[PDB]
């Protein structure tokens, strides 16, 4: 899942969206705003990172960690052993959170809702495949 | 024969540039590997022509270097599309090099064109297929002239 | 030594100097104009590609092939096995042409000066460029 | 002040120059391994305390390097919003407090290795702004260590 | 220790440039003469260190040339504030030169800083004292390192 | 002779070429690039300040010290006693380094060309610049 | 001292300088920067208001109080009984500071150095007279 | 947040509209006396605790009114730089802590009298932004009272 | 009076005001307009230079001579013997005019009213001192 | 015409280039002494007729040089307003009529020395515009002499 060519499209389109965003904090907050608007029940999962005020330093910091992690993962999609190790680390970090498939699905919808609004060109399928690669590695 | 227009050249150069990894060889190798995999699937006999670059192991450094050479050659030609006087000298150069390889024939260039047409929409955003087809023909026909 | 950090700087600066197709010819001309000024006898080696008029179509295509060859090597500096296979082919393409050994250091000086002129002196690192260019020509020359 | 808005802007610009469109996504591992090499030499910290034992041929260490460069990236890119940056650093501080053998001095050495490697790949780097802003980062990550 | 920020450097470079006489030595001599008069008033023993440049007669050509050298040295350092890699080499150079002068000590640089802080508001319009103090420290500390 | 009117022209043109801090490095580089091209053996004299990479921090600081020294002399051209004391110190700083006598005329040519390139040829006066630069190096060289 | 007509010039010119300043904090800090540059010994008098860092919140707040006081005084120059009462209040606030004539003189020079640099028209004499009115009331 | 940058800008703009080029320097006394009248009615605080006993015919009270409107002006005009504003309010807090009979509730009443008088002379006033920003001011002045 | 450092401030600020004035005639006329507005009795002293029409060629020429003289004096503040000689020449030119101290004072106020309105930075004290140096030399 | 508006603008620009921010206030004496040296050689006029006897080591002559360069400056800078310039020249004419031994030819020689020295320090100088405008100046100063 997420073949070598699909990785080219996703790396390029991430570069053109996240990579060119003038306000990285806003981009990252938008992702979570979209997540909560897609799946209202997901918001309570973030009670430990100041989610009651999405403009807080605490919540903004969480959002930046998440898009930073998306960035570092997308950068290593082509390095199987490295990304597998990094995904396993992230899976450990999410294990105690009692997430389910619907949570990962909603996040994928959030990613694929935000990214193309920063682009002139977007490839839905490649993004679905490579999001699946990441989500499967983090969910276990 | 459909002409590779000024507009087509702009489209191709744009698609090619936008997908280019300027500092590292990995992406251009992945692109070419996919092209060759398609070529060999379509024409099983063609693989023999590449015995001198370890086509039997497409992950080998030997074959990956060939991939770099082919994509570089195409990159140089694409970047010459707005200077066709220079392009003609480049294509004549490539033609001579292919004439020197026994068994390489004009028909192979049609299969190679099918391979790029399959692969480019998988690596290039907002890919302009018609402009690519016409301008790849411009380039390929220049190389295949005389064989 | 062309170190890991040297390769990173050379890759980035090469991509700036060469990364946009228009003005590749400008980089190329800077090299040849300098090389032929310092080593006029080298011009004769390029008779088949019309080196008396570096602005000719034949020479311009040659110049752009040379830059493409340098690009392949720079792109592969982090992959020594692929770099070695690229240099092996370049070596085959340069042998038995009566190219003097001295032509290679001259080309390296010319190429480095051209890149420096293109990207600007204040960010330039001559040691990195010399180290990495020397790795490249060491595989070609002979 | 120390790491002013202007200093932060210079640092962000220079980190962006290193990780520009050509280099971003391909050079992190090389930069990171180089940072670790300088850090091990200056700090005397054992590579064995790291995932994959600090072996660059190990995927576990390569993933650690990816994480460290990314953490640095996130902190650096937040330098102009101090309240957010403070929060990022506090999170990193908590992570390192949960790890035996992380000292304030070692955190300083790693931050200085970031600056020194940047100056090697970007010779024009504003070494003073990097010193001031990396010291702010080190103070936050190394708090109470 | 308060950092000499990008903003401070801009302020100092602006004040220094605006007060500079670019073609004639008279003004820079007057500036330095006032600095030395203040230095010697604050630290009477310091004057002996300058016996080799006729400090006993501050109007002498010998002492005025020293004044030119010191102000030039500071001008060069100030103009390097936006290129601190280069600044470090310059300050290391000046440090070596001062290490070679017997009796010159770190404490003298504190008195010299007091002297400039007294004099600069008398020659510079809209003088930014805090930026000056922080950036003079940056420069002076680099020179006084090792003594 | 470096006459009163010559000193006025040299002062004004130097202030234009050097008067703004940014691009002092640009003036300096024009000098060294020319001098080392015409006199490659001179480069060796600067080994302690990393002259193989004129773009290095060590050499750039040296270059800027040199321009500062020229600035001191130009600023004092109208004050011969102060100029003489400045040149005396410069002389002390250049002796016993094995600097060839020929290095000084070469530097003068390089410096004048650099200033000319910076301020423009149409307002330039080579006689004034040569006369006044020669007064300066006459006091340094030895 | 500071006659009814002089008051018109000073009120008008204050309005055009302080009154139109886009950055009141900067205007006020500039006044004190000029004061310290005129009379270096005055700076130590402000050790209780964070003067070591003139860009501090503490020092900026002091500067704003001072130009606010200049503003309220200039607004009442024509109301003798009111300004006399207000000046007496300010004199009480300065009494423990052991100021001297040179301090008040330096402040006047600071005011008259900053104000005209924000103006197209300035009347030196009217400003000297009305500054004297204020200073005399605060010094006692 | 409460008294956001945007709220502060509205409040500053509206105070500037009241004290515009025509009105600034001439209307402070009338505005201030009106503010005190509303404050005395809402707070029940004795006018006798003020200079000149709260008598608008007394120069001592008129000078007090001048001071209060000016203090309000300084605080309002600093609302967009919260660190500076916090300092101004802390100074005012110290001044009122040194005065017997100043309560937090009374400070709130005076701040609301400022808002209410502004809305009377400027009917378009953004009463919500004034409420939020005057509450921030009152919280600072009235701290611990 | 007018020490070597004060001279730096005055030379620099004159350069930035008079030296950068696009309309030197207007700058110079403004000086005299300010003088007459400060001291009405001074205007009659200029009856020989067409003062009834301040926009006349005759009066404008006078104003330009005066600011030209200020310029040449400020340029020589640091050359004691030369400026003393030049000031003595000017004193001779003013001797028959029966001027008094109030006239010189008003001119100083005029200079210090016009100059800073062309500047971002102005040093009141240095200007007072160096104006005094000039005035004392011309008054005798 | 002779010394047109355009000619005057060139002359003013070139005089401003000589007396630019770097040179103005420091170079007048050197320029002036050079002008006098050329003038004495071309005119045959005795230095003894000048304050300090034309001795550049004399403060009286240095002050005279300051005055002459300043008078030239004032006239030159007024070249685009002919009525004002005419008045300046008439004043200078009256001053020289009151001095024995000033001839029209000598006035011409001094004006040409101004032009010639300018061309020596500014080799690009428009020598024709300088000739026409200095001739206008000389005609005014030397009227009836
Ligand atoms: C598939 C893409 C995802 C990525 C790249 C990602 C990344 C991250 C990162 C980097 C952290 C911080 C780890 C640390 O430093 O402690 C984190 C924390 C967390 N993530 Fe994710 N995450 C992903 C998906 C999700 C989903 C689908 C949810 C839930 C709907 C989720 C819920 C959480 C929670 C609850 C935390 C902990 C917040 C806390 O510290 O209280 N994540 N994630
Ligand atoms: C537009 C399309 C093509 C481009 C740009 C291209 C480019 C190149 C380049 C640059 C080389 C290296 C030449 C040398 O170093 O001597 C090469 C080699 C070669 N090409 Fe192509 N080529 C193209 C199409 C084809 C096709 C269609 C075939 C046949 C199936 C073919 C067969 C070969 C062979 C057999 C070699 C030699 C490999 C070796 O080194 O052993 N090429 N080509
Ligand atoms: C890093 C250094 C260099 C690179 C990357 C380079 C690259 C190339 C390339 C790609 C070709 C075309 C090969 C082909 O397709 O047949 C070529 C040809 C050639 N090169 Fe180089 N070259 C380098 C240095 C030099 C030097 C130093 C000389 C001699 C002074 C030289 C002389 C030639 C000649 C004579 C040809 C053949 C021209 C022809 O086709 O007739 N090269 N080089
Ligand atoms: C500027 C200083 C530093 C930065 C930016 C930094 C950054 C990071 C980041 C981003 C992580 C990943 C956290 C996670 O997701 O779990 C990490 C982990 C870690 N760091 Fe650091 N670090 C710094 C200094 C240090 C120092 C000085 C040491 C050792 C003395 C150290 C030892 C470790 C170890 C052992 C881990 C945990 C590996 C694991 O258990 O997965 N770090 N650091
Ligand atoms: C930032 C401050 C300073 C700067 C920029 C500076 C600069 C210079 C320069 C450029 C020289 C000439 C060096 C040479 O030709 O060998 C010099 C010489 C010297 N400096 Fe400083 N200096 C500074 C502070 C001080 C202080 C604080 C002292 C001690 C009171 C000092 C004592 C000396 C002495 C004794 C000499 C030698 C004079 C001679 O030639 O006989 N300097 N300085
Ligand atoms: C007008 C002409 C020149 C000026 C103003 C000048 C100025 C300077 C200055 C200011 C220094 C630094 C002195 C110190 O602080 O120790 C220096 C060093 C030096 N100069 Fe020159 N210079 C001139 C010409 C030359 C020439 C013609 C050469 C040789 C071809 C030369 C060779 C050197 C060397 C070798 C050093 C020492 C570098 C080191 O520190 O190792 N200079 N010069
Ligand atoms: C003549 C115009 C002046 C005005 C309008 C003025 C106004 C003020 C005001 C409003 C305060 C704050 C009172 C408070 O709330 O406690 C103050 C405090 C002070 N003023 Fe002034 N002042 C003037 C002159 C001066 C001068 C000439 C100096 C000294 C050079 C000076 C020194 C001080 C000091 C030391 C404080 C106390 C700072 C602290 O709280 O530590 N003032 N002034
Ligand atoms: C928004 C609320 C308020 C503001 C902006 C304000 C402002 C001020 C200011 C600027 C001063 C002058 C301080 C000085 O220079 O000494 C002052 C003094 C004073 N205030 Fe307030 N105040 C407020 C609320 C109150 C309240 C609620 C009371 C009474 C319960 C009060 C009672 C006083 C008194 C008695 C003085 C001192 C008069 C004197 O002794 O000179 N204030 N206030
Ligand atoms: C202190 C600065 C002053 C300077 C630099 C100055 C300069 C001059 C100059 C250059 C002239 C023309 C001399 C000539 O060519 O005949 C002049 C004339 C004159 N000045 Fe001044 N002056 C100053 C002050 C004053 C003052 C304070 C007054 C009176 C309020 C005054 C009254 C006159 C008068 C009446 C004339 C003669 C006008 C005529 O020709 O009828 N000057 N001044
Ligand atoms: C372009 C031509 C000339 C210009 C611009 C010029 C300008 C001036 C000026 C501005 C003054 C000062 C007047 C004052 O303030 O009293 C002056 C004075 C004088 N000029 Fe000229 N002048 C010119 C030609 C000449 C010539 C040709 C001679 C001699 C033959 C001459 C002889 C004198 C003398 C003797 C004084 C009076 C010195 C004194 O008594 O203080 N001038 N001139
Ligand atoms: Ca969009
Ligand atoms: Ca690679
Ligand atoms: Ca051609
Ligand atoms: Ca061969
Ligand atoms: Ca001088
Ligand atoms: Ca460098
Ligand atoms: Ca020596
Ligand atoms: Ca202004
Ligand atoms: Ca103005
Ligand atoms: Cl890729
Ligand atoms: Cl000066």
């Amino acid at each position: 899942v997420c073949n070598r060519l699909e990785q080219i499209l996703v790396k390029t389109q991430w570069a053109q969206s996240y990579g060119e965003a003038e306000n990285r904090a806003a981009f990252s907050r938008d992702l979570f705003s979209e997540l909560f608007n897609i799946q209202g029940s997901s918001r309570a999962l973030f009670s430990g990172v100041g989610v009651d005020d999405m403009n807080s330093a605490a919540f903004t910091a969480h959002c930046l960690r998440v898009t930073g992690a998306l960035n570092r993962l997308i950068s290593q999609l082509d390095q199987q052993a490295t990304i597998n190790a990094d995904l396993a680390h992230l899976a450990g970090q999410h294990a105690s959170r009692n997430l389910d498939a619907s949570n990962f699905a909603a996040m994928g919808q959030a990613v694929m809702s935000v990214v193309p609004t920063h682009l002139d060109c977007f490839n839905q399928h490649a993004w679905g495949e490579c999001y699946e690669r990441i989500a499967s590695g983090i969910s276990g | 024969s459909s002409c590779c227009s000024s507009e087509d050249r702009a489209n191709v150069m744009h698609n090619w540039d936008a997908a280019w990894s300027a500092a590292y060889s990995d992406r251009r190798v992945a692109l070419a590997q996919a092209v060759f995999a398609s070529l060999f699937s379509r024409d099983a006999a063609a693989q023999g022509l590449f015995s001198g670059v370890s086509a039997d192991n497409p992950d080998s450094a030997d074959f990956r270097a060939h991939c770099v050479r082919v994509v570089n050659g195409l990159d140089v030609a694409i970047n010459m599309l707005n200077d066709p006087a220079v392009l003609n000298e480049q294509l004549a150069h490539l033609s001579a090099q292919h004439q020197a390889r026994a068994g390489v024939a004009a028909a192979h260039f049609d299969v190679m064109a099918e391979a790029f047409a399959e692969v480019m929409p998988q690596v290039s955003s907002c890919f302009s297929s018609d402009s690519w087809n016409r301008c790849f023909a411009r380039i390929a026909n220049g190389i295949s002239a005389g064989l | 030594d062309c170190t890991s950090l040297n390769r990173l700087l050379v890759k980035r600066q090469w991509a700036e100097a060469y990364g946009e197709g228009t003005n590749r010819e400008l980089l190329g001309n800077r090299i040849w104009e300098d090389l032929f000024a310092n080593m006029p006898d080298a011009r004769g080696l390029f008779s088949r590609v019309n080196g008396n008029d570096i602005d000719s179509s034949e020479f311009q295509a040659h110049s752009l092939r040379v830059l493409g060859g340098l690009d392949m090597c720079v792109a592969s500096l982090d992959d020594v096995p692929v770099l070695n296979a690229l240099l092996a082919r370049l070596n085959s393409q340069h042998d038995s042409r009566g190219i003097p050994a001295a032509g290679y250091p001259a080309f390296v000086a010319s190429a480095i000066s051209a890149v420096r002129a293109t990207v600007g002196a204040r960010s330039f690192d001559n040691d990195a460029w010399n180290s990495c260019m020397n790795q490249i020509v060491s595989g070609i020359s002979g | 002040e120390c790491c002013s808005r202007g200093d932060a802007e210079v640092v962000i610009s220079e980190w962006d120059q290193v990780f520009n469109a050509a280099m971003a996504g391909s050079s992190e591992s090389a930069i990171g391994v180089a940072i670790f090499d300088v850090f091990f030499t200056s700090s005397g910290v054992s590579p064995s305390m790291f995932p994959g034992g600090g072996d660059s041929s190990s995927a576990e260490f390569l993933a650690q390097v990816s994480r460290v460069i990314s953490g640095a990236d996130i902190a650096i890119n937040s330098l102009t919003n101090r309240a957010t940056c403070d929060s990022l650093l506090s999170h990193l501080n908590a992570q390192h407090k949960a790890i035996s053998g992380v000292t304030g001095a070692a955190v300083t050495h790693l931050s200085e290795a970031i600056s020194s490697v940047v100056a090697q790949v970007l010779p024009s780097a504003h070494i003073d702004a990097w010193g001031y802003c990396m010291a702010y980062i080190a103070a936050g990550i190394g708090a109470g260590l």
